[PDB]
């Protein structure tokens, strides 16, 4: 391996910004990790950002503030960006550089995997299958997610998308008729955002599930992109080598690709469409194609991003290039969050696209494709007589229009509306779903054909 | 220690012989000592950014090298003086010099050489104790509200072989000497801290109290806390700097303009404050930081550094700063120009591409902290920004990067200005993320109000879903319960939400009194609702039109809330008169059934 | 309406007993966190003192001259 | 009548009320006590299985620090 003693350099060249510009080195590696250390005594990390002969460029990652050319030593590693990943870190608070924040200590390694990753080959993935239960009812009932699908949740900044991600944190399982972990990574959050996922899911007696990653928003923008890779490395081992269901959160995407255009301009490249570099299609691809089942194992990646769309653009290119990618949305709605519902998730324009695999007899239930498309009918149509209503007046509709206001009234606060401590499994998700679709008679559910409404309504 | 000017070109001077130059370090370019920072280094040359105006800097002038970076000074003397956003006191370069103006290369001393403060050491220590960083060793007596506590450096620890006798001191002589193992030093009065490195703590309490801020509106519906980050889209700002819970004010302006900068330190040394019964001027709590566009545009981004640096100092003492920090989008139209002279790529709108990261490092230095020290201190600070957008939008990368990073939105826009209403509260962008925090103190000492407060924010979102159909189509084949959440939701927007400043009823709102008005106006809220269900189908049905003409006397008591004073009033003269008229609200719907 | 009375006494002294249940949880995963933590130090432990056990090893080699030449 | 079920009908639910607050006495000795034995059971197993594989590795260790090989770098 790696037995030759390392090489210390002081010969550094210059400082403009962020990067430490050095000269006569012995044979530079590209993306190889340096340990800098100032003249007072502070170490500092730093990565190699371009080669030439005998220089070496690199991106010092804690900042430039008090570096010399004539004192500061750049010792070099040698080898490139790696994470220890153990089953033992199920459990664990790491920061964005991988180091545990929660008084433990250094994670014994069972491999060194490097962090890039290399890509799935495509003949060897399934389609993915079987339901990833969240507890969720929006997201659970009408857009069910798959074993290995990659679907986002879009919201804005303001909304609670941050309790939704600790929400399905607490409560992700299986769909129950010894294999599941959550990595949650957690980039640009602020302290109090990150004492709220650090005490909630320690104290909720599931930190044994998850391996939560945080970075934060004062911290370095550089660490803020190899949390995402830090964060799938540990799901890539624990799940096609200790053959686990993990399910990944990044949360707020949009905070990625803030950092990502920040380490961009600053490594001296010009931007491209939107400011945004020009790589930024196959720079999220690199961390969404991280998921789907395989072929010989019995693991799995489901990710679950979040993104804050800007002004509520959806044409801008962070939700314009996860829409690209990823299958389906989520759509956290700002009009129910103004009204008090919790969680705040439209069901109109939210879809997922592997819902239909997903649900069915022996992996759900067998009336959970009927069911979702028939409360989904029944929302659209209220919601044309809830703006309708206020046009004509109550005196001006019939017996018709009330049993849509009426189920519209109890749709929003019994299916939507939870709590956030409600953990509503997938058959109990059916039979509140079932119980607003007894307000209509069985002469006006279309969608359902009729053997399961002799078999599901009259209870 | 000797460098010389090779060329300038604009604002922008290399230095040659500069061979163990660090970067960001401070330099004095020029004949006339201009103070400068070192940006880039190549080689043993040393790109310098000059903090003044360059003409007249030939080639071939002495640059000389100090060893810290830019960095303010701490210590007592502070409170009451009018910096600059390089910490250059405004108030004495005006006597020393005599003039209008600020001359180029002065050096002033930022805390004064000849001021005798009152020492008084921490009655603990002795010759031979033993002290770290953060230990108060002093106590100077500032003024008569601020105790001025002295406190070691951190990174700073041994023996004390020399205290200082009680007595009075200027801020040069020598108070401490303690001695680390084989080296003796020795410490003055003043400490000096770079405006970029966090001030340490032992850790980070979560901020769970609340920032009483003087208003009904923006303190029950989205309140702060004491250690949140607010924004702000001068009533807002002067209303916590006289009635608040925060023990020191700081407030920097970055690069507004000379007139609006002339009119606040005309008006902060006539303000009061009403402490024990006596009054005393508020500027020997506050330190103003002064800076306007006509300033170096080098010395109004470091004014956010500076304003924050000395608003975490008085948090180690214990004191529960307020920093409001005007402004924010001037500050990053000084981010804007530093950028394009080191011809770094802009990322959006022409801003740099670390904008979020430069904020995230400014406003995530607030919060309720453990402070370094040995006596278990708990201060804060709390940080009030206040961007100011093209016109209002979420679009510029300010406004948008600011959102990204605070808890606290109190959104304010132009439309909804010109009803008199005063403040310009929008209610449907602003939010506070404080509720979760504070979910334990309002069900402890309050216990009612999150009810309240989760109908209250309802009534006021039903009456926006209403509010386009009541225009077009206009009350006319309509609901008897949304006329309910019309006329109550009217009720409050002109009874609740409703301000006017300069008035002696609505220049502070006490809390108690804010939730005795709302436990008021949601009863007659849920009473009219309740009513006008059981009495929907048995008979003699009701509108609200026949209940608003029979109870007009009920809706003036309940508009009177407002005007009542709660400054001469008693304390329990203003809750038992909303405690007598629950029951002519409770007596009064048994008089129409 | 005395059925009524009862369940809005009852809502107050329902909603306690949801209360301090989960405080109970709160107190159990507590200490199973802290568990995990303390048995994974005094892994840690073993493994920073099989390396001074090597660094004293390493010094006995030291002490030999035809093995260290 | 009803409106007697204000001072007394509240003691009734007091016996659920009440019903914790002792339930809180009885499993906080066993709660930090218990889980204590099994965090002193989890360390002897790791104990007991370092001293059967301790001279081993040491051995694997110091015998591949005291390695002379002087590769070179290529060219």
């Amino acid at each position: 391996y790696l037995s030759q003693p390392r090489l210390t350099y002081k010969t550094v060249s210059g400082v403009n910004g962020p990067l430490v510009i050095l000269d006569h080195v012995k044979f530079p590696r590209y993306a190889e990790i340096v340990h800098l250390t100032l003249p007072d005594g502070t170490k500092r990390s730093g990565q190699v950002l371009e080669v030439s002969g005998s220089k070496a460029v690199v991106q010092v990652f804690e900042g430039t503030s008090g570096i010399d050319a004539k004192k500061t030593s750049c010792e070099f590693t040698g080898d490139i960006l790696r994470t220890p990943v153990s089953e033992d870190m199920l459990g664990r608070v790491f920061n964005g550089s991988g180091k545990p924040i929660d008084r433990g200590p250094v994670v014994l390694a069972e491999d060194f995997l490097d962090i890039m990753g290399q890509p799935i080959n495509p003949q060897c993935r399934i389609y993915p299958e079987e339901m990833i239960q969240t507890g969720i009812s929006a997201i659970d009932g009408m857009n069910s997610i798959a074993r290995g699908q990659k679907i986002p949740i879009f919201s804005a900044a303001g909304l609670p998308h941050n309790e939704i991600a600790a929400q399905i944190c607490r409560q992700a399982g299986l769909v129950k008729k010894e294999n599941f972990a959550i990595v949650f990574a957690a980039m640009g959050v602020n302290m109090e955002t990150a004492r709220f996922f650090k005490s909630d899911f320690e104290e909720n007696g599931s930190m044994d599930n998850v391996c939560l990653f945080l970075n934060l928003a004062n911290d370095p923008t550089i660490e803020r992109i190899i949390t995402p890779r830090l964060a799938l490395t540990t799901a890539e081992f624990l799940a096609y080598q200790c053959e686990k269901h993990v399910l990944v959160i990044l949360t707020d995407m949009s905070s990625y690709a803030e950092a990502l255009r920040e380490v961009s301009a600053a490594r001296e490249e010009v931007p491209g469409r939107r400011g945004f570099p020009g790589y930024m299609y196959t720079d999220l691809a690199t961390i969404y194609e991280r998921a789907g089942r395989v072929e010989g194992r019995n693991g799995s990646i489901t990710q679950i991003p979040i993104l804050t769309m800007p002004n509520d653009d959806i044409t801008h290119p962070i939700p314009d290039l996860t829409g690209y990618i990823t299958e389906g949305q989520i759509y956290v709605d700002r009009q129910l969050h103004n009204r008090q519902i919790y969680p705040p998730i439209n069901v109109l324009p939210s879809l997922s696209r592997l819902m239909k695999s997903a649900i069915g007899e022996g992996m759900t239930r067998k009336d959970h494709a009927d069911v979702s498309n028939q409360l989904y009918a029944c929302y659209a149509i209220g919601k044309d007589v809830q703006a309708m209503k206020a046009v004509v007046g109550e005196e001006a509709l019939t017996s018709d229009d009330l049993l849509y206001l009426e189920f519209l009234q109890k749709f929003e606060r019994n299916f939507i509306a939870q709590g956030p401590y409600e953990n509503r499994t997938v058959y109990e998700t059916l039979d509140i779903g079932w119980q607003l679709l007894r307000i209509f008679p069985k002469e006006m559910l279309k969608r359902i054909p009729q053997s399961t409404l002799s078999e599901f309504y009259p209870r | 220690t000797f460098g010389y000017v090779h060329g300038v070109s604009g604002p922008v001077v290399t230095a040659c012989d500069m061979a163990g130059a660090a970067m960001y370090e401070l330099v004095r370019v020029g004949h006339s000592e201009l103070v400068g920072e070192i940006i880039r280094l190549e080689g043993d040359m040393a790109t310098i950014q000059v903090y003044e105006e360059t003409s007249g800097v030939s080639v071939g002038d002495p640059v000389l090298r100090t060893g810290k970076p830019l960095s303010v000074e701490l210590g007592p003397g502070i409170m009451g003086a009018i910096f600059d956003g390089i910490q250059r006191p405004l108030s004495d370069i005006s006597s020393q010099t005599q003039s209008i103006y600020i001359p180029r290369g002065v050096n002033v001393s930022a805390l004064s050489r000849d001021v005798k403060w009152d020492f008084t050491p921490c009655k603990n220590l002795r010759v031979g104790s033993h002290i770290t960083g953060g230990d108060i060793y002093g106590i100077v007596n500032e003024n008569s509200l601020i105790k001025h506590k002295i406190m070691l450096p951190p990174r700073n620890r041994g023996t004390v072989t020399y205290i200082a006798p009680p007595g009075n001191y200027d801020t040069s002589d020598v108070v401490l000497e303690l001695e680390f193992e084989g080296i003796k030093e020795k410490f003055s009065m003043v400490q000096v801290w770079p405006v970029r490195q966090v001030r340490p703590v032992t850790e980070k309490l979560p901020a769970n109290h609340p920032l009483l801020t003087g208003q009904r509106v923006l303190d029950a519906l989205f309140p702060c806390v004491q250690g949140g980050t607010t924004a702000i889209p001068t009533v807002i700002s002067q209303s916590l700097s006289k009635y608040s819970n925060s023990d020191v004010i700081i407030y920097v302006g970055c690069g507004e303009r000379g007139n609006e900068m002339s009119e606040v330190l005309r008006d902060f040394p006539e303000l009061t404050m009403e402490v024990d019964g006596k009054v005393e001027s508020i500027m020997k709590r506050t330190a103003l930081v002064a800076n306007t566009s006509n300033m170096p545009v080098a010395a109004r981004e470091a004014s956010i550094y500076t304003g924050i640096t000395l608003s975490e100092y008085f948090r180690d003492m214990g004191y529960h700063v307020s920093m409001m920090a005007d402004s924010t989008s001037r500050w990053a139209e000084a981010l804007r120009e530093i950028s394009g002279r080191l011809a770094e790529m802009p990322a959006d709108s022409g801003y740099p591409a670390y904008l979020g990261a430069r904020l995230a490092s400014f406003y995530e230095r607030a919060g309720r902290v453990k402070c370094l020290g040995n006596p278990e201190r708990e201060g804060s600070v709390s940080i009030v920004g206040a961007v100011s957008p093209p016109g209002g939008d979420f679009s510029d990368p300010v406004t948008s990067a600011t959102l990204g990073i605070v808890q606290v939105f109190w959104g304010l826009d132009k439309k909804l200005a010109q009803r008199k209403h005063f403040p310009s509260v929008n209610w449907l962008i602003s939010y506070s993320k404080y509720m979760r925090a504070l979910d334990e103190y309002y069900d402890k000492h309050f216990t009612e109000f999150v009810p309240l407060r989760t109908k209250a924010k309802e009534i006021l979102q039903e009456e926006e879903d209403l509010a386009e159909i009541v225009q077009l189509v206009g009350k006319a084949s309509l609901a008897e319960t949304d006329k309910i959440t019309l006329e109550v939701a009217k009720l409050i927007k002109d009874d609740f939400l409703q301000q006017n400043g300069y008035t002696p009823y609505d220049r502070f709102c006490p809390f108690y009194k804010t939730v005795g008005m709302l436990s008021n106006m949601i009863a007659f809220y849920d009473m009219a609702r309740r009513a006008v269900e059981t009495t929907a189908q048995s008979d003699n049905k009701i509108t609200w039109s026949i209940i608003r003409e029979h109870m007009g006397e009920i809706l003036y008591k309940l508009s009177s809330m407002k005007f009542k004073d709660p400054v001469k009033d008693g304390e329990a003269k203003i809750k038992a008169d909303y405690a007598q008229l629950l029951e002519d609200m409770q007596n009064a719907f048994r008089s129409l059934e | 309406l005395v059925q009524t009375q009862r369940l809005k006494i009852m809502e107050y002294y329902e909603k306690k007993e949801k209360q301090i249940e989960q405080q109970k949880k709160i107190q159990m995963s507590n200490l199973m966190n802290q568990a995990r933590l303390k048995v994974l130090r005094a892994r840690d432990d073993l493994i920073t003192d099989l390396l001074n056990e090597a660094k004293q090893r390493l010094s006995k080699v030291v002490k030999d001259t035809t093995r260290y030449q | 009548e009803a409106q007697m079920e204000v001072d007394q009908y509240r003691r009734e639910r007091e016996q659920e009320f009440q019903s914790k607050q002792q339930a809180a006495m009885g499993s906080q000795g066993n709660l930090s006590a218990e889980v204590e034995q099994a965090t002193r059971r989890q360390v002897q197993g790791m104990q007991s299985s370092q001293q059967r594989n301790r001279e081993r590795v040491l051995a694997q260790l110091l015998g591949m620090v005291c390695d002379v090989r002087p590769q070179v770098h290529p060219n």
